[PDB]
């Protein structure tokens, strides 16, 4: 069961830099290590095979290299979407298995922005048809890692919400997130006080939204 | 050529000998080559020679002849001095690239001794991780010892080049082939030597793994 | 020229087995190995073992040791995986590839063969229509949107104010909920100044069930 630990997991950098990603091994690797790559919405391509072979087609701004434990790979004048999630891979030991890496985010670089953040309360012909959702905006931040934790009444609530990202806009270079907590009808009215707490790096406390039920 | 490499291999023992097939590090004993006797442990016979465990040097093989690729894993290696791979085939000799898939391909290890012919003898091993060898035929020369290999001290007469039928060199020395310790997985600690033989006035050079 | 053919896409009842199919090009695989490797909605790449298929080799990786099962024939074109019980956790997509192994002799690593890859979506659910609830806006600029809730399958596309407002509008990828159903947020930001004047509507269009709904989105009173 070897475990190949990568990182950075999130590299942040702009055109003309160059991105190295480092790879390390829980053992030795008989060489026949490989880099993927996956941009959104598509299937892993091969950069790099037996640690250091460029396949067919890669650029010469990919380089390989590694050996043992310790693997990196080397992404020369970064050109426009070269920026996608990149795996670390390896080939071997009996019977023949595959592991990956976690992965690796390059997004483009952008100054830190904190968050806008807006509390929807569910609506009243929701509230007809028997459940109640809350939704949590998170709208223009950066970098892409913000928490989100969801508290009814000062209760800290688990396995009631869901969240997604959106990718980094062309433009702003930044993300956005929205959170949905769902509760029952009668659930929902059991309590007054809903409440979205934000952390996030570009802010030194935590953002709450809130409000009060009916109010 | 690759493709003609016979490959049917089960494992059902877990024996571990179909990993040590395909990665280095998943090789293979001293508790079993304790039935290997030194050639003192024979008797002289000086009789004029006639001819009659594998991975014993003392093996007596019979001769080579035909073998279905069906009971066939990994390469097998057949033996002049030096080593040579032979592929499979079909029953007139024509040879066959599907793996050793088709039940009809067999694999033709016939030998006749060089210098007038092919090969001294060869090895293979069948699906069940066995070591199997033929070759020869052996010399005739509570003890007696029938000649696989270069037996000058138990019969003058007997050399490699003369009883040889395998990849025993002499009762210490075995050829040394990539897949070598794959078959005598006991030869591990093998010193190895270069050395060189004349057979047929044909000079020989190859490495060979000796104790 | 080696290609690999893999199912199409599937969707189970929760709780049940699933068979998917990996076939190639160049008449049986052999001294090959058909790995499985899978992907969740956004997540990484989790490999599951594989088959050999000459030898009948099977890998179970630890993650997924008892529900699948990897079958082939010795010179068959087809490979199989089948997973039995399904969650949504399983909600994901499969890889299958073929590659030559080992660090020897004359079989030494090649080859790095994908299949296209086998989404398979766990729910209980038929074609649903969605159910569109607005997101009214409270407190520069304010924000207001539409929760297109309790859909299946995807896509639904969402415009807004028939596609003259664009700027500012994020429509978030939905998310599997645990019925099963899908559940999408479209926001725009707007000028806090604009909104009992400027009217919000926004354009829901769910191809699979032909819901069409325009749902408008009015600041609470
Ligand atoms: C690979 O070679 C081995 C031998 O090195 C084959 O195993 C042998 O198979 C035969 C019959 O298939 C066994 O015969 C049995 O002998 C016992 C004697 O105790 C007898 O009581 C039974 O009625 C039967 O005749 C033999 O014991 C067995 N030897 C061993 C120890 O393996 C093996 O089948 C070969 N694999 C192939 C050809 O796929
Ligand atoms: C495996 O067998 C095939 C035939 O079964 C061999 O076939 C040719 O290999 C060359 C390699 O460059 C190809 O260009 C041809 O298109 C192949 N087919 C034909 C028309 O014969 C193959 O070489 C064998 N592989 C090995 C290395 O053993
Ligand atoms: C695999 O074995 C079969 C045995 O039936 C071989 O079959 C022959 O096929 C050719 C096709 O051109 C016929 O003309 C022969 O009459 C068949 N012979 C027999 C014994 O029926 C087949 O050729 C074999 N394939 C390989 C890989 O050698
Ligand atoms: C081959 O040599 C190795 C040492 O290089 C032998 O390994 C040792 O064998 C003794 C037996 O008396 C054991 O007590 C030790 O534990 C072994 N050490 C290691 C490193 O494993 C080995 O037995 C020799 N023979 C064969 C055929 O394996
Ligand atoms: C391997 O050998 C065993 C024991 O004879 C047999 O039962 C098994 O079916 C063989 N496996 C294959 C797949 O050939
Ligand atoms: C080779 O040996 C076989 C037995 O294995 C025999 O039938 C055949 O005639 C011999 N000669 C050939 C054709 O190679």
């Amino acid at each position: 069961e070897i475990v190949l630990t990568q990182s950075p997991a999130s590299l942040s950098l702009s055109p003309g830099e160059r991105a190295t990603l480092s790879c390390r091994a829980s053992q030795s690797v008989d060489k026949y290590f490989a880099w993927y790559q996956q941009k959104p919405g598509q299937a892993p391509r091969l950069l790099i095979y037996e640690t250091s072979k460029r396949a067919t087609g890669i650029p010469a701004r990919f380089s390989g290299s590694g050996s043992g434990t310790d693997f990196t790979l080397t992404i020369s004048n970064l050109e426009p979407d070269d920026f996608a999630i990149y795996y670390c891979h390896h080939r071997g030991n009996w019977p023949p298995s595959f592991t990956f890496g976690q992965g690796t985010r390059l997004e483009i670089k952008r100054t830190v922005a904190a968050p806008s953040v807006f509390i929807f309360p569910p609506s009243d012909e929701q509230l007809k048809s028997g459940t109640a959702s809350v939704v949590c905006l998170l709208n223009n931040f950066y970098p892409r890692e913000a928490k989100v934790q969801w508290k009814v009444d000062n209760a800290l609530q688990s396995g009631n919400s869901q969240e997604s990202v959106t990718e980094q806009d062309s433009k702003d270079s930044t993300y956005s997130l929205s959170s949905t907590l769902t509760l029952s009808k009668a659930d929902y009215e059991k309590h007054k006080v809903y409440a979205c707490e934000v952390t996030h790096q570009g802010l030194s406390s935590p953002v709450t939204k809130s409000f009060n039920r009916g109010e | 050529h690759i493709n003609r490499t016979a490959l049917n291999c089960n494992d059902s023992l877990h024996t571990g000998f179909l990993a040590a097939l395909f990665y280095t590090h998943k090789f293979n004993c001293p508790e079993r080559m304790a039935h290997c006797r030194p050639i003192d442990e024979f008797a002289q016979g000086w009789g004029p020679i006639t001819y009659a465990r594998p991975y014993c040097w003392h093996y007596a093989p019979r001769q080579c002849g035909t073998i279905p690729a069906s009971q066939v894993c990994g390469p097998v290696y057949c033996f002049t001095p030096s080593p040579v791979v032979v592929g499979t085939t079909d029953r007139f000799g024509a040879p066959t690239y599907t793996w050793g898939e088709n039940e009809t391909d067999v694999l033709i290890l016939n030998n006749t001794r060089p210098p007038q012919g092919n090969w001294f003898g060869c090895t293979w091993m069948n699906s069940t991780g066995f070591t199997k060898t033929c070759g020869g035929p052996p010399c005739n020369i509570n003890n007696t010892l029938t000649c696989p290999t270069d037996c000058f001290r138990k019969h003058p007469e007997a050399t490699y080049t003369k009883c040889g039928s395998g990849p025993w060199l002499t009762p210490r020395c075995l050829v040394d082939y990539p897949y070598r310790l794959w078959h005598y997985p006991c030869t591990v600690n093998f010193t190895i030597f270069k050395v060189r033989m004349y057979v047929g006035g044909v000079e020989h050079r190859l490495n060979a793994a000796c104790n | 020229q080696v290609q690999l053919v893999q199912s199409g896409a599937e969707v189970k009842k929760p709780g049940s087995s699933v068979k998917v199919s990996c076939t190639t090009s160049g008449g049986s695989f052999g001294r090959d190995a058909v790995s499985w490797v899978r992907q969740a909605p956004g997540q990484g790449l989790e490999p599951m073992g594989g088959i050999i298929p000459i030898f009948g080799t099977s890998s179970y990786a630890q993650t997924f040791q008892g529900r699948v099962t990897f079958t082939a024939g010795k010179s068959t074109s087809t490979a199989y995986m089948e997973l039995s019980s399904l969650k949504s956790e399983d909600t994901a997509v499969y890889y299958c590839v073929r590659w030559s192994f080992g660090d020897y002799g004359l079989f030494l690593t090649e080859g790095d063969y994908w299949g296209q890859g086998t989404l398979v979506i766990v729910s209980s659910a038929s074609t649903k229509g969605p159910s569109v609830f607005p997101l009214a806006p409270s407190s520069g600029t304010a924000a207001l949107g539409c929760l297109v809730k309790d859909y299946f399958p995807e896509p639904v596309t969402v415009s807004w104010n028939s596609g003259a407002l664009t700027s500012g509008v994020h429509t978030f990828p939905a998310v599997l909920q645990s019925s099963g159903l899908y559940s999408l947020s479209s926001v725009v930001t707007v000028p806090s100044s604009s909104l009992g004047t400027q009217t919000y509507i926004c354009n829901v269009n769910h191809k699979p069930s032909n819901t069409k709904v325009d749902k408008r989105v009015e600041p609470k009173s």
